[PDB]
């Protein structure tokens, strides 16, 4: 997300064993990394 | 500060066009 110029990631890992759907458990994500960049986002691309 | 020292000569290189985003 983006607040302020911050642009702000959090995340999470976890074992799974169902292949066709995200799990119906609960698990929460800590924070990873913060970026002071001050920049209009309003696109995205994943890379692989 | 006034940096008249530094900046005048006059100079015409010092441009102007949510907080803190860089309109480049």
């Amino acid at each position: 997300k983006n607040i302020d110029g911050y642009f702000k990631i959090y995340s999470k890992h976890t074992p799974i064993n169902l292949v066709r759907d995200l799990p119906q458990g609960f698990s929460a994500l800590e924070p990873l990394v913060d970026l002071p960049i001050g920049i209009n986002i309003t696109r995205f691309q994943t890379l692989l | 500060w006034n940096s008249n020292n530094l900046d005048s000569k006059g100079n015409y290189n010092y441009l102007y066009r949510k907080p803190f985003e860089r309109d480049i």
